[PDB]
């Protein structure tokens, strides 16, 4: 079958780990053990077609900056994550995308912009505009109700599939 | 037996579903429970529990402040009574007080940093110690006080240091090609093993190195990661700043040799320094450089890079399979700690009551412990103070910011191997032949 | 093809 190698890129210290965890936390369950395989390789149905998601989230290794290239090199699709109540995590996005493009040696890599939801400081129209400038989609996700999580990941899969 | 009324003694209140939950399978393992009921089983009268004590003390400030901890264990110590009370002072009052004192033992012994930060915390501790009574109690607690006054202040000879073009003493000549590759990997392994050993669990527990006060709480960890980052950057900078293709193939080759010696010394942080350098955007694309690289060393570097793939499945396998001393790569530990904390609830709700989730804290403690096991054994290797100070004072970034510098690197990669290939003049006057990674005698 | 250091082709 088909398996997609996705990578999560975003500033640390605003809980970007909540994105992948929530996707895989098989809902109503919490006993998350990050060490095993099921913790980062779900399998899903997406527009009728079945595939397996392989999600790389190096949350906690931000200070290993000269390791970003290596990490990014391993992916065919990227979620660029910022926190909608932390503005700096949003201004980090442009350089992150510059790094992804340089690594994969293309000017349009499949990628989606995800803002994760304390009091909001990044209005939706801002990040809407920022996504449009790149030709990539935008998805808001809730870090506490799972809203938008599935939506974000499936959207990135569809971006790879229409490439 | 029979206990006080739960109105002059909170711990007297008995276990229930709204109180404590356990696991499966000896001494029973706490899944979760109110803080009252955790101090209880931490100083239980029916059995001592040195393991649960170490774990609790390592991981508690994410649900109990140290001051609250002292207050709780003191409230546990001062027990009311309910002449057939001999059973009580014999099967309760006395072992419970044993465990309370013996928890202060551990807290003061292994975790003294709580008292260096809060001086009045130590003052409360010393008061509580100095109000213990019973002629046996005094003689037991005397040693606990010794500890406080304390804290308030090979097989064969290691192999010969190896030298190349640069002679001992000539620090001016030190550089990636003039030092001996073996000694380079040796001395970097010494720096990196020390940097590693020095990481204390107080910096890893609580995901505390990812938060706004990371510079305050995790200085050892950050100093180590900045070493590793610095070394990867210095490697890249050596490669792309060597504009001659002949000299640059020499450079990439010597660096793969250093990688081999890292592999031998089981210095996995060292292995990943070089692996990440090879994966960087400025270096990855130099097809003309990797062309002239012999296949022996290409399989070396391939095998090394293999380890990172599939979420490090192979590095984890090899780190298991080998025998200390070693330098593990720390980032996997960091990610597992962070995801365990942020990915499991702080609390479990049963019957509309809130119960501290403790097995999450135990899962953290296991990872910190696996870290500290690899911190025990050290390396049979002579320190070379000058090579060491050379690598300490490396600063490949100069005064430049991160992006300014990574850009400079990439732009040098395009200068030296464009998307015809130009020709650049030689920069090293000394020869370019590696003496190799097989030692001397 | 693979990496600049992968097995020949």
């Amino acid at each position: 079958m088909t398996e997609y190698k996705l990578v999560v890129v975003g500033a640390g210290g605003v809980g970007k780990s909540a994105l992948t965890i929530q996707l895989i936390q098989n809902h109503f369950v919490d006993e998350y053990d990050p060490t095993i395989e099921d913790s980062y390789r779900k399998q899903v149905v997406i527009d009728g077609e079945t595939c397996l998601l392989d999600i790389l989230d190096t949350a906690g290794q931000e200070e290993y900056s000269a390791m970003r290239d290596q990490y990014m090199r391993t992916g065919e699709g990227f979620l660029c994550v910022f926190a909608i109540n932390n503005t700096k995590s949003f201004e980090d996005i442009h350089q992150y995308r510059e790094q992804i493009k340089r690594v994969k040696d293309s000017d349009d890599v499949p990628m989606v912009l995800v803002g994760n939801k304390a009091a909001r400081t990044v209005e939706s129209r801002q990040a809407q505009d920022l996504a449009r400038s790149y030709g990539i989609p935008y998805i808001e996700t809730s870090a506490k109700t799972r809203q938008g999580v599935e939506d974000a990941f499936y959207t990135l899969v569809r971006e790879i599939r229409q490439h | 037996m029979r206990l006080p009324s739960a109105d002059v003694y909170r711990f007297a209140e008995p276990d229930s579903e709204e109180n404590i939950i356990f696991e499966e399978n000896g001494i029973p393992i706490i899944k979760a429970g109110t803080v009252i009921k955790l101090i209880e089983r931490l100083t239980y009268h029916m059995y001592a529990d040195p393991n649960f004590v170490r774990t609790f003390l390592t991981t508690y400030r994410s649900f109990c402040k140290p001051q609250e901890l002292l207050s709780l264990i003191i409230e546990r110590f001062e027990i009311p009574e309910p002449a057939e009370l001999k059973r009580f002072r014999k099967e309760y009052i006395q072992p419970v007080q044993l465990r309370v004192l013996n928890v202060c033992r551990h807290w003061v012994e292994h975790h003294f940093y709580d008292f260096e930060r809060d001086a009045y915390l130590l003052q409360r501790m010393e008061e509580f110690i100095g109000t213990v009574r019973g002629k046996a109690m005094k003689k037991w607690v005397e040693s606990i006080t010794k500890i406080i006054q304390r804290k308030k202040i090979f097989q064969s000879s290691p192999p010969t240091v190896e030298w190349h073009i640069s002679r001992p003493g000539h620090i001016e000549t030190f550089d990636l090609l003039t030092l001996h590759p073996i000694e380079i990997a040796r001395q970097l392994t010494l720096l990196e093993s020390d940097l590693y050993r020095a990481v204390q669990p107080s910096e890893l527990v609580g995901s505390v190195w990812t938060k706004e006060d990371k510079e305050i709480n995790s200085p050892n960890l950050l100093k180590m990661i900045r070493h590793t980052t610095n070394l990867t950057l210095w490697f890249e900078k050596c490669i792309v700043e060597t504009e001659n293709l002949e000299e640059r193939v020499a450079v990439v080759s010597r660096i793969i040799e250093i990688l081999q010696v890292f592999q031998e010394l089981n210095n996995f942080n060292g292995v990943l320094e070089v692996v990440s350098a090879m994966n960087s955007s400025p270096v990855y694309r130099l097809d003309h450089t990797f062309e002239q690289i012999p296949s022996r060393q290409k399989k070396i570097l391939e095998e090394a890079h293999e380890l990172s793939e599939d979420h490090y499945k192979k590095y984890l396998a090899k780190l298991r399979s080998i025998n200390p001393p070693c330098v593990p790569f720390f980032g996997i530990y960091l990610t597992n700690i962070l995801k365990t904390e942020e990915g499991n609830p702080e609390v479990l709700k049963r019957h509309g009551k809130e119960l501290i989730n403790f097995s999450k804290r135990r899962k953290v403690a296991e990872i910190t412990g696996e870290i500290q096991q690899y911190q025990n054994q050290p390396y049979c290797l002579r320190v070379e103070s000058d090579i060491k100070r050379f690598f300490e004072n490396l600063n490949p970034m100069g005064n430049s910011m991160e992006k300014e510098f990574t850009d400079y690197l990439f732009n040098k990669s395009l200068e030296i191997e464009p998307r015809p290939l130009p020709r650049f003049p030689k920069k090293y006057s000394y020869p370019l032949k590696s003496p190799g990674v097989r030692p001397s005698n | 093809k693979x990496h600049p250091w992968s097995v020949a082709n």
